[PDB]
């Protein structure tokens, strides 16, 4: 679950209990832990008596998370809560990493996002794939207070102003039903309203001045597409890095699967940009 | 198992950075230590949790297989740990 | 039709070419003419259908959002006179003959023709009248796909075709097909296999140890039988 | 997924790709489309490994769209996604 | 049936209420629906 | 209601009154990122 | 990116590093006026 903002002790009480309150009684269920830290991120694990069904025991908590959203907090539940099992075997780990500097954890962490980890989890083999590194990209609108302040606008009237003038729309099309004759052509409407990069964001009106002006967010805060986590950082070598945990699924030939996704990287391999390599720090099927 | 798991707990109230130059500062003693190939570094890792605390991180010392060290992992560990107990930033650590 | 219901057409291909760096619809649209020529003009192989059309027709209605606050209207309330107007609006359920049905609110058939009528729905403005939203608006015309397609996350078109089992067995069809792809191609834009094709494409081929394991199977029993490692092959030849 | 009045390119870019990111990690899924059409429908379809439990497969892929709806457009939301496994066992067609 | 898997007869109910959300009101689906094997057997009861 | 009445309040008001003063707020932290100086301490605030 | 994320909103890292930054932080009264919620609230040192 996630809470932005939000003190470990409220999570606990607003987001762990009523959960907590929801899956115990599950079924086969030996015990769960809940940890709330200050990154608003609330992890609970449920754990099984040895033999249960993982895809069962998921199917059942999340039954219960399900009856468990409706107490939530809304930006809570507005950002969504996961269940999912976990794949305890990992088969190997590799990064992604920049050894001069051009790349940051960002970058890298999704440009894994984008192009190795939906061709990795497709492999013949794997059960859960884990990105360490950074956060997914978001456009952070850093707001200056005291800016804001001056032109007569609160917090609320600058999301309020974002809300009203970053949205999709549905502009339904010319010549449809009903009609007192058959139409000749049928045309659809768009009508697009959402805005693509910074400096769009940074045009947004919030108000009119005396001047006569438009008062634009960028007079009031600085734009940039950063991160929507600041809490975890990934360094390999000391060089900048995002590490991808692999974790195979029971069955599996985890020596052919730690090669297929060793050959796997050396594909993608054909399409880095410069300064970005990657290695496997780690391998786990040496042993067998 | 090819490999030592390495951290730090900094103070309380601690920011994320002083954690991150702890970290990398124990990275490089990894690295200067024969034997560790890799030193996978995650500041801000609890390592008991696998959860994100602001005073806490965490390294991996990714070892060189054997036919190519020589040096047993507990005595990497040994050497890493007595170069990490001189941090007197916060409380490090290194154990197999 | 086809022998069965799920899988596709009998004997062929099944192919999905997708864009991966953002190339645009027009430039799917190429990809896909210029695919189907090179595989029409190979011999066996006729034209191959698809259901992208990246050619149809379509209105982009702008806002002056400048022009929206010095007129004093609302960007929401004229998003809203669209929305309702042209593209209708969910509005709530009612129950009628022990069911349940949504209730829809539109503009009525002959307000929503032409672009005037786009023009000329009305909302209104921080001075309480009710103006146009054609002087904010600026409706222009493009040409996109309808349907639009992806596959396997990016944006993509289908391409399924028939086959000519007296020509061109659709095991080298396929690659084949992959020389084409390699031939006809931008970086960043690639092919991937579906239905039957997915299979052959990706199959881990075990019938070439079945085969074996079976004759072995059948000249093992034979020799027990016939206590001999060199009777039994008097009748495995035979069968050729 | 139905977004009454919308457009291929907006259904695609506000329902299709959020639910795909949501459904992408479902296991034993062999590959995935969807068709964005100008009725407001999205049609999106997960077809998995042969041998597959359909069942647990539609549960598996209902929970992911659960938990990705709360990111779609309100309208869309109030008209309610449905997840349904499709069968080829067509027996009989009767018209009236 | 008596023998069959309460297991898998919970997700397929489950599966069919989930594709039938969508021909129910709105204020119903809102609240959503509860899919649980039970069997209406009070084991004991116990009494403070 | 004859009281909620006589200082001519409604039902829905006093229900939208007690919406908005219990409830659990979100309140960030103090030295958070970004900075362009490296802070030291990281210290939540808690509103309640 | 093909994707979609989040936009967020927060003040920058400099405007909420100290104590007196978050009483410095102004809101709107009941006669239009921008007030500084400093005055409105207590702010305490804690352990958590
Ligand atoms: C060296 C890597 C492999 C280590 C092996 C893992 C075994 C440890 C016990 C299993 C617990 C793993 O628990 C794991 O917690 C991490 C916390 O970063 C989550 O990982 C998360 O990292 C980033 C940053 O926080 C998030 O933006 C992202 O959404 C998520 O992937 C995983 O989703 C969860 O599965
Ligand atoms: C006189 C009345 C006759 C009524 C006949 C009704 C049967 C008609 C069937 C149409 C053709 C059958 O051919 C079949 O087409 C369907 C629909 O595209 C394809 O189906 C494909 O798309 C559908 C649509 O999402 C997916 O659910 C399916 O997994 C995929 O394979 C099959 O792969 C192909 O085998």
């Amino acid at each position: 679950a996630e809470y932005p903002g939000a003190n470990p002790k409220v999570i606990a009480e607003t987001v762990a209990t009523p959960l907590e309150e929801a899956i115990n009684g599950v079924e086969n269920m030996m015990y769960m832990k809940s940890v709330a830290g200050s990154d608003g991120v609330l992890v609970t694990t449920v754990t099984f008596r040895p033999g249960t069904d993982p895809d069962q025991a998921q199917v059942q908590v999340q039954n219960r998370v399900a009856q468990a959203e409706a107490r939530l907090p809304e930006d809570v539940r507005r950002l969504g809560i996961t269940t999912q099992k976990q794949s305890p075997t990992l088969t190997l780990v590799v990064h992604l990493f920049s050894p001069n500097g051009k790349y940051d954890s960002l970058y890298m962490r999704n440009y894994a996002t984008l192009k190795v980890k939906d061709e990795l989890a497709r492999l013949p083999g794997v059960g859960q794939i884990q990105i360490f590194g950074s956060g997914e990209y978001a456009m952070r609108v850093w707001l200056d207070p005291n800016k804001v302040a001056a032109r007569g606008l609160t917090a609320s009237d600058v999301v309020t102003a974002m809300q009203e003038q970053n949205v999709q729309v549905s502009a339904g099309q010319l010549g449809a039903e009903p009609l007192p004759q058959e139409s000749d052509f049928l045309i659809s409407i768009n009508a697009q309203g959402r805005l693509h990069t910074e400096e769009e964001f940074g045009n947004i009106i919030l108000k009119t001045a005396q001047d006569g002006s438009l008062v634009r967010l960028r007079d009031v805060a600085r734009i940039e597409m950063g991160s929507g986590s600041y809490a975890l950082r990934s360094q390999l070598n000391n060089k900048d890095a995002v590490g991808i945990g692999i974790f195979q699924s029971p069955g599996a030939n985890a020596i052919d699967l730690s090669n297929a996704v060793r050959a796997k990287m050396a594909e993608l391999a054909t399409r880095f940009p410069e300064d970005m390599q990657w290695a496997a720090p780690y391998d786990p099927t040496v042993f067998v | 198992k090819l490999y030592l798991i390495g951290g730090v707990k900094m103070p309380e109230g601690s920011s994320l950075a002083r954690t991150d130059a702890v970290i990398r500062k124990m990275s490089e003693i990894g690295m200067n230590t024969e034997g560790v190939d890799y030193a996978v570094a995650f500041p801000g890792l609890n390592a008991l949790q696998f959860t994100n605390t602001p005073n806490t991180g965490t390294v991996f010392f990714g070892l060189k297989p054997f036919d190519q060290r020589k040096h047993t992992a507990a005595e990497i560990n040994a050497e890493i740990n007595a170069k990490i107990a001189q941090i007197q930033q916060g409380f490090g650590f290194s154990i197999l | 039709p086809p022998p069965i219901l799920g899988l596709g057409q009998g004997s062929g291909y099944s192919l999905y070419i997708q864009d991966r760096g953002g190339l645009g619809y027009g430039a799917l649209q190429s990809a896909v003419n210029a695919m189907s020529g090179a595989i029409m003009q190979t011999p066996g192989m006729h034209f191959p259908i698809s259901t992208y059309q990246a050619n149809v027709p379509q209105l982009d209605v702008q806002v002056d959002r400048d022009k929206a606050k010095a007129q004093g209207v609302s960007l929401t309330e004229l998003f809203g006179t669209l929305q309702t107007y042209l593209g209708s609006s969910y509005v709530n359920d009612f129950n009628q003959f022990g069911r349940t049905w949504r209730v829809m609110a539109q503009a009525d058939g002959p307000y929503r023709e032409s672009v005037e009528d786009i023009a000329n729905l009305r909302t209104r403005n921080n001075q309480g009248e009710m103006v146009p939203i054609g002087s904010m608006v600026n409706i222009s015309t493009t040409y996109g796909p309808d349907p639009v397609i992806r596959y396997n996350g990016y944006p993509a078109a289908d391409l399924i075709g028939d086959a000519d089992p007296r020509v061109l067995s659709s095991s080298q069809a396929m690659t084949h097909l992959e020389e084409l792809s390699k031939q006809i191609l931008p970086n960043g834009m690639n092919i991937e296999w579906t239905d039957l094709s997915f299979q052959q494409a990706t199959q881990g081929n075990t019938a070439l140890i079945v085969f074996p394991v079976a004759v072995l199977l059948a000249f093992l029993v034979l020799a027990a039988l016939y206590e001999s490692w060199t009777l039994p092959l008097a009748v495995i030849l035979i069968v050729p």
